[PDB]
């Protein structure tokens, strides 16, 4: 979150917050209702976003789908979208956090080693997730799809 | 470059506890300016922007007492564990007004890291003989594997008041038996004595 | 390290399921009370040596503690009392802004008993030192902040008995 | 701010079987703060400073330093 | 670094004098354009590995350079070659939304051409292959923040030549 | 850190005698096994992430563990949980290699059940796991090698017992 | 070569070279031919093991050669065995050689940097010199088929 | 570090008072020792090689301790027995030359018995050994000042057990 | 560092082609003479030492160099002396076993020049020494393997030179 | 408590199968040597107060820890050390005849360090008290015996040090 990022800078400079971080948080306070808004409409509407995206992703990707691809066979599909769904709900985290450290903390912190251990390619799960960017940015309003859109861009920066 | 890339890996392995692809997103370090440049050509300095980094901060900073974070960073930039009181007091007073990368600028610094270490070595597990309590300190603080334990194997060093009094011991007890006795006997080069209580 | 929305979200992280409406309803709680936190924080910080300054003279000063042999007594140790107390004080604005006593927990009251015991320092003057500094801090920030501080500085209290 | 310098570190301590000269003639880019620190150590060690440049940062800046 | 706004902060401060009407108006330029720096940051943010790998293959591939001998030749060359690409384009966003080239002058051009020139890199071959990344960039962000890209990317080139 | 070369030169040292008939049969016996050690070395050293990826997949995986709250979970511990394992197999060839359980004791099982305990990772588990690689490697080493590798993969999951 | 890497090793010593390591110099020297020989039959054989071996990881991962991926394409599929034909050249120099480090100079110091940016998948690359190596064995007799495939071991388990 | 002269007026400074004549005849007293201190310093300085090898030869040679497998036996460990008596003679001359023992304690028996203890050092043969000392010591200084160094060297007897 | 292999394999690499038969006969040739370099080098590793010394009381010593103001006068400047030139012969030994003169180019000759001239070493001189025991090394190794070392010899007088 | 029949059957129970193959031939091996432990039980438990005898003869007597101010002087401590060493025969021969030292860690080595530490006895001449203990009883059971009595006591031996 701003906070806990606020106060690890501070502790580790040994300074109390100072105002120009103080203001930060008090702004992020104030649109907090919004943040929580757009939340709420991802996870009301997780289920077509993780879906439909999956299916972009499979025509964007063929090689994923076909023999040998890791998502080969229903049951591996699954786990993708399955996949799909758990980097959606980091997303909400981040958005209600105001801040990637969630995202990253659960889902980016040796993704890398997790998916190359799996055998699964980091960048078509990066293009998977960007289907999963353009549903739900369709969803939200213009002013609420910017914002969420731009945890949906961090996540696939940190996968490339 | 062969041996460039272990020594690089070599630092994360000191610094860090562990090699580093868990526990970061991407790879956070531009190794470049230390491999076929002078920007960061010392290892002194190296080791030391590694040390101001994110990664360190996340993994020793953050997480314990400054107490932990001066044994910890001594284990992990001069290769032992605090030294006495006088290094815990002079880092803490860093640690508590200027923060980490001050603290770990210090420890580099210090002309202990550049007598053992040098500006061109990784630093290295170090067996110390000399200061009395620093042996079995290092070797509780190296045995411990990273994140074992939330205690602080060095908390402070102890005062002790010592149990033999002197003024009891034999020379200051001749001494004193001496300056007493005289004192009361007749005193040479003066004109009254038989006065004297 | 955590806060209230990393704990609430980290809770419902555990079960794997998206945030609902009770855990909504707790971050909704955090973001109103943000505020005054955030003034609070700013309060202190202006008068940070202040509040020690005043605290230390409540309890700490014209007693036997810093007459000699009391432990306060050495300019070192004028200093190092001093400069706890400041710790405390930036940690207690820490864990006041976060909504989370884990700062405490993690960075101040762990190993801190025992380095006490080990130093001499005497636990139940320190308690009673930042006791005083909790008043003072309270009265800075006001009522409501001041309940908020007061938890922590509590907190920080329990830790050190 | 970081310092360009090239330095010399001569030692009498001892006679060394091992590399010496990468430590004995070498360029460093050493940050403003530490060059203060650094020179000093440098100085005492008597190790002759051949070559100072700022290689980074301006010559005079009021505000805005690295 | 500096950014547009410190820079002009520190011309007024050399001369002691607060800040002047046209200090204010250069201040309110940058902040008329902040928020579109902002907006191109995120988007070649999201695409950067693509911009990279585009812009590699439109120059850099399939020719002498990549070739035996031609320095881009090697495995470990070659990723030494799209990292510093990767290098270009990240400081370039800097500069764009720092409005000034401050960032790059100070951490990126600074004995760059020289130790590309010792390496034996050549510096022809990189500024064609930035300016690819400066097309290929400005198709993504548009045609109006992709003119302001292009004066920092530009800046990078005059430096390496 | 020893293998059975050192052990028996070590023995015979405490003891303060030239090597014996006995300590000459252990030697002998070690450069008997010695080439085979060898190639089961390079084996697992070509398949190591292989090995790895099918114990997991085996045991770790679509279970409780690597769900939401079950210490695997999370993409950092996933790391941890395979990184410990290449942990384990690379020691394990060390100890192969040695033909002595020193290196082990001395490197890998000396406050591994601490620690273990106190992060929450499950003993049974990671010896579950570190079984499903003794099944592995032993496949691609071969019976002979396989046995061999099988006394120090076992060694390491009474050590964490 | 194993006589510049022991003369490495006892640069940073300081020694002389040590008896032990004198003859090992001289051994590597006198079965260089043997080296040179291995090294003659797998340039006469170039093509063959480069095209039985791409067509068997073809086989083995239709993905890589499907629309959507990486091999698409005859012109791809070109490059994809250009780089097979690399990895054996290196080989080759590696034998002669008698030490790993021109192989590791050469090709595999940053192979996951390259081919990630490539879009290549590392672990597809590693099954086609797997593939290479099944097909040397058949063309080297079983004493010369164990030292060629010590070097393809090791590119095999650098790529992974 | 505390000295007979440090140790006094620490003690007059921990009851806040000036010297009191009591004080200044304690430190009279060490002022007119110091002469026979520093005599018996540069006595046992020029001999500290000697004592060393007395005391080795009357208790530590020619047993089980330095045979084969008696932590004595080896030359590094041979090595480190003498450098462990040298460290204990000198330390035992400086709180001589001090007249106070707190240097003992301070420096040489903190842990010291914790490190012998991991180290397998026999702490009984280690205590024999500089008793060896103390009775060459004692011969070479003469009876007073033996007596002197005699306390501090039991005093690291006591500390050893 | 590079040796006849690595240069050969290097060229061809280069060249982006296989080992030519060219290529190949380069190879046999230096393992032609691999085996008169391994006897040359056991022979001057025993005599290194008669080399130095005989070598510095050729030319260096009974000089005004090693009298006072020479630079060589100072115990601490003899030795520093013996040892460049322990430092030459033994780079020299590596070079003439590898075939190739990478080793000295890179770890020996750059910087030699600027820090010999800082420190006021004469180069001179040293060339003349070292000149001296190319001529003992010569006899000690044999004819045809003082023409292979004398190359390196000769390639390090100009380098310093 | 445990017997190698307990061990045996007890590793078998952590494991939840009934006694396998090999578990019936470890059974079957500790009933072959039974009348073995048998036999040397009786030995020494009919020599005890000999074997007692004849190792403070050895090593404890006609020393300084057996006159004034050693520790076993005064009579209470003479029968301490004798009492401490019947305690050590009696407890290794049950261990002999359990056939497994877990009867040694759980009772004689449980804290048995720090009791002695306390009391200031001297743990490495206890130490070499039971050596020769060990010296005299495995003469009296023979060879066969006197190892497996040899390795119980030298258990104690390092629990004590
Ligand atoms: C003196 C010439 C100037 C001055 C001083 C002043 N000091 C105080 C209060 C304190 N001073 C001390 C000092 C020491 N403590 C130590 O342990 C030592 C070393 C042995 C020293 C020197 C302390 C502890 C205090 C706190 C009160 C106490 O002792 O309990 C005051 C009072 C401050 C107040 O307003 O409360 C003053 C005024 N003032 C001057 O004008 C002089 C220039
Ligand atoms: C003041 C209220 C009381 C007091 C304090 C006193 N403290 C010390 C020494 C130390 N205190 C700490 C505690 C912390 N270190 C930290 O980093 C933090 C925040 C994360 C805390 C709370 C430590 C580590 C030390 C020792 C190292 C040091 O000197 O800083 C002393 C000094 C004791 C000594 O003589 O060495 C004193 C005097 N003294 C009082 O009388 C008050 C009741
Ligand atoms: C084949 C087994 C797999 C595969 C690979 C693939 N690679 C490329 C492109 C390149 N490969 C290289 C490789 C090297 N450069 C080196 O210096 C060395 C060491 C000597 C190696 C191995 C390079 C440089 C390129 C870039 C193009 C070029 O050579 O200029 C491609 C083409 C990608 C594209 O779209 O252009 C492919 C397909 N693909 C597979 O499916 C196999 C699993
Ligand atoms: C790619 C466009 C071209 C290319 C590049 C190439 N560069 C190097 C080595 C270095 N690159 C840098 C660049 C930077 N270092 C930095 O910190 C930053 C941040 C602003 C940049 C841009 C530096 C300093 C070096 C030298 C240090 C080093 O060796 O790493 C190489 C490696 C050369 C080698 O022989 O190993 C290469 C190949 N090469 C090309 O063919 C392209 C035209
Ligand atoms: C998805 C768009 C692509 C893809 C993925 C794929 N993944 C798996 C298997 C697993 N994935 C995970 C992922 C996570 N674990 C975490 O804790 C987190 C963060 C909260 C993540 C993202 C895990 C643990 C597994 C292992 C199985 C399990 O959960 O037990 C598979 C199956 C692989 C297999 O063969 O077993 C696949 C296929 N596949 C694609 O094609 C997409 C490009
Ligand atoms: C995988 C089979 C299981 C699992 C593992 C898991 N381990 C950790 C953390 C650590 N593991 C170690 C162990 C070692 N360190 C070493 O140096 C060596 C070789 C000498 C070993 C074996 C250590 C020290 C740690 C802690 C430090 C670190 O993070 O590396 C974790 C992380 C726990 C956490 O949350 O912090 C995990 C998850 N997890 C499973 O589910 C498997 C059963
Ligand atoms: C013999 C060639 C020369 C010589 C030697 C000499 N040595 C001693 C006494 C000791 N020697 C040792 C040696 C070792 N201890 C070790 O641990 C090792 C490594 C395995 C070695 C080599 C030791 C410990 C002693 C001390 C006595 C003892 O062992 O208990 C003596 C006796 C000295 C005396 O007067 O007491 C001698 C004479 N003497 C010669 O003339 C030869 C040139
Ligand atoms: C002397 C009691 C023993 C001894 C010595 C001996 N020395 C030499 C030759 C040289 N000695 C020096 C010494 C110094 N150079 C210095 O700068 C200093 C410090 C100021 C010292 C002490 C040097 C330089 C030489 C070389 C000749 C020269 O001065 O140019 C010799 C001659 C060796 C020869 O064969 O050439 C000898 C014999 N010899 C003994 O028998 C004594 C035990
Ligand atoms: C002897 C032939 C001449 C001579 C030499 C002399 N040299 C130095 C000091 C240095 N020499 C070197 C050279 C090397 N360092 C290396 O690591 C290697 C191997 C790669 C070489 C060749 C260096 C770095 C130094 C300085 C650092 C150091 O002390 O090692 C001195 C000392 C100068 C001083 O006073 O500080 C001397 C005297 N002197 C002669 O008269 C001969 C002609
Ligand atoms: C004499 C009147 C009778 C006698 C005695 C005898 N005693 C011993 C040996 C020892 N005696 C002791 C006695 C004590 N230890 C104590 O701490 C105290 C209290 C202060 C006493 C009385 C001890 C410890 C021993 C052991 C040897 C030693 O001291 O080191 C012997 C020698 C036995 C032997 O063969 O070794 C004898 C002969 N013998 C007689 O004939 C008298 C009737």
């Amino acid at each position: 979150s701003v906070v806990t990022k606020s106060i690890v800078n501070a502790d580790a400079e040994a300074r109390y917050l100072s105002p120009g971080e103080l203001d930060r948080i008090k702004n992020f306070v104030s649109t907090g209702e919004r943040r929580l808004r757009i939340a709420q409409t991802l996870t009301e509407n997780r289920e077509r976003i993780v879906k439909q995206a999956g299916d972009q992703l499979f025509q964007k990707r063929p090689d994923v789908v076909s023999p040998g691809g890791n998502a080969y066979g229903e049951e591996m599909t699954a786990t993708c979208l399955r996949d799909l769904d758990y980097y959606l709900r980091l997303v909400t985290y981040g958005i209600v956090a105001g801040d990637v450290t969630p995202i990253e903390e659960i889902g980016l912190v040796g993704v890398r080693e997790m998916y190359n251990s799996l055998g699964t390619p980091i960048p078509a799960v990066a293009e998977g997730i960007r289907a999963m960017k353009n549903v739900a940015c369709s969803l939200l309003s213009a002013e609420d799809a910017a914002e969420a859109g731009s945890y949906f861009d961090f996540v696939i920066g940190a996968m490339q | 470059k062969q041996n460039l890339q272990l020594v690089i890996q070599a630092a994360y392995r000191q610094v860090f506890e562990r090699d580093v692809a868990p526990y970061i997103v991407r790879d956070e370090f531009t190794a470049l300016e230390s491999k076929l440049s002078n920007g960061e050509i010392t290892l002194k300095e190296f080791i030391e922007a590694l040390g101001c980094s994110e990664l360190y901060q996340k993994e020793f900073y953050t997480p314990y007492p400054n107490t932990k974070v001066i044994e910890l960073g001594t284990k992990h930039f001069l290769g032992r564990a605090p030294l006495d009181q006088a290094e815990i007091r002079r880092y803490n007073q860093i640690l508590a007004t200027q923060g980490l990368k001050a603290f770990v600028q210090a420890l580099v610094s210090s002309a202990e890291y550049a007598q053992a270490f040098g500006e061109d070595t990784v630093p290295y597990r170090r067996f110390p003989t000399l200061p009395a309590a620093n042996f079995p300190n290092t070797e509780k603080l190296h045995n411990q594997l990273t994140k074992q334990s939330d205690a602080i194997v060095v908390p402070s060093f102890a005062p002790v008041k010592p149990r033999l009094d002197n003024t009891k011991l034999p020379l200051l007890s001749r001494a004193i038996a001496e300056q007493e006795a005289k004192a009361r006997q007749a005193d040479p080069s003066k004109p009254r004595f038989i006065e004297l209580g | 390290m955590q806060d209230a929305i990393t704990a609430v979200i980290n809770a419902s992280d555990v079960q794997g399921k998206y945030l609902d409406t009770a855990a909504m309803e707790k971050l909704k709680a955090y973001f109103a009370t943000g505020e005054l936190r955030v003034r609070a924080a700013s309060v202190i910080s202006a008068n940070a040596a202040n509040i020690v300054k005043e605290a230390v003279a409540k309890s700490l000063l014209y007693s036997d503690i810093t007459r000699p042999g009391g432990n306060m007594y050495t300019t070192r140790r004028y200093a190092a009392c001093i400069r706890d107390l400041d710790y405390y004080l930036r940690y207690a604005t820490y864990a006041m802004l976060a909504g989370d006593p884990s700062i405490l927990d993690e960075r101040v009251l762990n190993g801190l008993k025992e380095t006490y015991n080990s130093l001499g320092v005497p636990i139940a003057a320190t308690v009673q030192a930042i006791q005083a500094m909790k008043e003072v801090t309270a009265s800075l920030v006001g009522a409501d902040a001041g309940k908020e501080m007061g938890i922590y500085f509590d907190y920080i209290c329990s830790g050190l008995s | 701010r970081m310092f360009k310098i090239t330095a010399c570190v001569p030692s009498q301590t001892r006679i060394r079987t091992q590399r010496e000269l990468q430590n004995t003639y070498f360029t460093k880019l050493v940050p403003y703060e530490n060059w203060f620190r650094e020179q000093q150590r440098i100085q005492k060690m008597g190790g002759k400073i051949v070559k100072v440049e700022l290689f980074t940062g301006k010559p005079g800046v009021n505000t805005g330093l690295a």
